[PDB]
RNA sequence: UGCCAGCCACCGCGGUCAUACGAUUAACCCAAAUUAAUAGAUCCACGGCGUAAAGAGUGUUUAAGAAAAAAAAUCACAAU
């Protein structure tokens, strides 16, 4: 009881509890092309503070701000995996969809990279089952769908008070996302690096939860 | 620790300048029976047609040469707030890695 | 049960206000983690209005004096015979070699652009690279 | 202290603006050949911008110079003058398919 | 809540009202913080802060809503269309 | 009783089962007063003018105003 309150409140006093700062770097993102975006006419109006500048009509995303967002995003994902939460990966993009799905299969967390049905997060008991525990966190690797509209599950998670981590490009909407990271979701090295960082974050969180659980067991 | 402006200053894409008439080597990562999906490494893959000569030696992982015209094909039509990306690049085949 | 209005405020503000009111008796774990680790920006809904009038964007164009040298290089000699390799981070182009030797030559105190360009071309020719120019 | 920031200069790679056929040139009503190149051979009509391809200034000057030559008696109306039939074709209209 | 039968519409409205909830900040739990004047569509609503002793001079819908919130003292004046949903 | 007799401030009701007409029972609200009529008090715009009432067919000028912080007049083409 009190020791369970201790094991829940222990990682919240340490900023670097899961030691994720050594996972990535500015050169690591730059070699995997996170700093590129679409054309300057495609720039959404909410991406001007997150844009460093424009290189010959092409948007350049500031990876200092991307790393500053991504440290907090990975730390939040690690803590929500530590507290035994339900984590859902969503990316409506048919070029990596098998790779998101295999990524979630190796993570042990769940994925919806197919068509999102309309009343899924909202009208959960009719679609899924009589008593269904809602997801505790969603990562959007792509916040846009195939017809270049913002994703339905972002709005549905905002309705259902479900926190999210979203990779927003220069044409995306970071307004509804509580933890956005301004980055590139089109280049395969960037997408694979984001999947690898979320993989090692989930694995580190679950293994550290197991070790502190074993420490709690050997305490008494 | 290197700053990000220094890395932008020495990136090859900054050294590219214009995207028109640039000779860039690329790598093919997916084979469709007439369509070659080539990742030249900038942002997007380009799609080319298989040439009638030496068409057997264009496989997965094969390195080719390209002449870039547009790094991303994107236009404005009337009645559109935002431009229409095609999520592709425009490049034509010259040959494959003459060595 | 909850607050499903999208435009009122952030999910954090809605959850803390409903628990402060007393309708929600089960505290979410993500609320405590949010109290620990806040974002840079609070997720409040903002309507994406379109920009009219004389107002434009604040995005600056990325340009350099090195790009000014690259413009004259691409005007005179065009693209380099080495082609381009974007997979190597340390790729040194013939264009960037011309830029570096242009910088090293203007460090000698020559102001004239014609003299700088001619001696940069002959310094390229002394290093063995080929300048085909444009016919 | 950071010298790697971009400078607020203009674009160095601006390729210069594309020019019309008679651009930095001088039009006239006395030369029948130049005015009659932009005219349909079978009917005598004057081609528009989408066939001719000029700056609007030169398109208006060609139109006025032709019409002055039509009224003043220097060039035919109903047909192209057949002595200048074999001139090089600048227009993009294709009559034979 | 809209249904063919009045009782069905009542039940649908009761079940849908708990999904949409606000929290209304009340200064010393009886009155609102400051004077609020607004125009939503074609309805002009001006509500004024009052002291402790004189309570709820409002339109009857506003009186019902303020009683369900917990606001005991308010002034309210509505102008233009007095549509209930607006 | 059955668009008859009739009632009403407005919406309106009475066309053989009227809580609206007439009577009876009951009920509500005032009270040595209660209704009807007529005058008053109050009530229109510090709001609007594309589609609902409203930008007068156009320009210049007198009277009357505002000049509040900073500049400008001026070039292909079918004015008369
Ligand atoms: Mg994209
Ligand atoms: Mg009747
Ligand atoms: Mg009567
Ligand atoms: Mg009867
Ligand atoms: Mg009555
Ligand atoms: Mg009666
Ligand atoms: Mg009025
Ligand atoms: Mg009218
Ligand atoms: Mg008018
Ligand atoms: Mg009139
Ligand atoms: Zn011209």
């Amino acid at each position: 009881n009190d020791l369970r309150d201790r094991i829940l409140s222990e990682p919240l006093k340490h900023a670097d509890f899961f030691n994720l700062k050594e996972l990535f770097s500015v050169r690591s993102l730059f070699d995997a092309r996170v700093h590129l975006g679409h054309k300057a006419g495609c720039r959404h109006r909410f991406m001007e503070p997150y844009l460093f500048g424009s290189r010959l009509g092409q948007d350049i995303i500031d990876l200092e701000q991307t790393a500053a967002h991504l440290q907090l995003a990975l730390n939040f994902t690690a803590h929500v995996a530590y507290r035994e939460g339900i984590i859902l990966f969503v990316s409506r993009h048919r070029q990596f969809a098998h790779l998101i799905e295999t990524t979630a299969r190796d993570c042990g967390e769940y994925a919806h990279t197919r068509y999102f049905k309309g009343g899924l997060l909202t009208n959960a008991p009719l679609l899924l089952g009589p008593g269904v525990r809602l997801p505790d966190l969603i990562i959007f690797l792509h916040t846009l769908n195939n017809v270049f509209e913002p994703h339905v599950a972002v709005r549905d998670a905002a309705k259902m008070n479900i926190p999210t981590v979203g990779i927003v490009d220069t044409n995306c909407n970071p307004a509804l996302i509580t933890y956005p990271v301004p980055g590139n979701d089109d280049s395969p090295p960037a997408v694979r690096l984001f999947c690898r960082l979320f993989q090692v974050a989930i694995s580190r969180a679950k293994e550290k939860r197991r070790q502190v659980e074993a420490l709690y067991r050997l305490q008494g | 620790v290197e700053s990000f402006a220094s890395m932008l200053r020495h990136s090859p894409l900054t050294q590219m300048g214009p995207a028109k008439n640039k000779l860039v080597i690329g790598q093919i990562f997916h084979i469709v029976e007439d369509d070659l999906y080539i990742d030249f490494g900038g942002k997007f893959h380009c799609v080319c047609k298989r040439p009638e000569v030496d068409g057997e030696k264009y496989q997965k992982g094969t390195r080719v040469r390209l002449r870039l015209l547009d790094l991303e094909l994107t236009s404005r039509f009337l009645g559109a707030t935002t431009d229409t990306t095609i999520l592709e690049a425009d490049a034509v085949l010259l040959g494959l890695q003459e060595s | 049960a909850g607050s499903r209005l999208e435009t009122v405020g952030s999910i954090f503000s809605r959850t803390r206000d409903l628990i402060r009111a007393g309708v929600l008796k089960e505290k979410p774990l993500w609320l405590d983690i949010y109290n620990a680790f806040p974002p840079l920006r609070e997720p409040v809904f903002r309507r994406p209005r379109l920009r009219y009038g004389k107002a434009k964007a604040a995005v600056q164009d990325i340009f350099y004096h090195e790009d000014r040298i690259r413009a004259k290089f691409y005007s005179a000699y065009g693209s380099g015979p080495k082609a381009f390799d974007l997979f190597n981070p340390n790729f040194k182009s013939t264009c960037q070699r011309f830029v570096e030797k242009y910088i090293e030559l203007q460090r000698l105190g020559e102001t004239d652009e014609e003299k700088l360009f001619v001696e940069a071309g002959k310094a390229l020719l002394a290093e063995g690279v080929t300048l085909r120019r444009v016919g | 202290s950071n010298e790697d920031l971009p400078v607020p200069m203009e674009n160095p790679y601006k390729e210069p603006l594309k020019k019309c056929i008679l651009c930095e040139k001088h039009v006239d009503y006395k030369n029948v050949q130049l005015l009659s190149q932009f005219i349909s051979p079978f009917t005598g009509c004057i081609y528009g911008r989408h066939i001719t391809g000029l700056c609007g200034k030169k398109q208006k000057e060609i139109t006025k110079a032709i019409k002055r030559a039509q009224i003043l008696g220097f060039m035919p109306v109903t047909y192209k003058d057949p002595a200048y039939l074999k001139d090089p074709k600048v227009c993009n209209i294709k009559y034979r398919e | 809540g809209k249904a063919t039968e009045r009782a069905d519409a009542f039940r649908k409205a009761k079940n849908r009202a708990v999904h949409y909830l606000h929290y209304i900040e009340r200064y010393e739990d009886h009155t609102i913080y400051h004077d609020i004047s607004l125009k939503f569509k074609r309805t002009h609503i001006k509500m004024k802060k009052q002291p402790r002793g004189y309570g709820l001079h409002c339109h009857r819908a506003i009186m019902t809503i303020c009683r369900l919130i917990g606001i005991k003292d308010l002034y309210a004046k509505v102008s233009g269309s007095v549509n209930m949903l607006n």
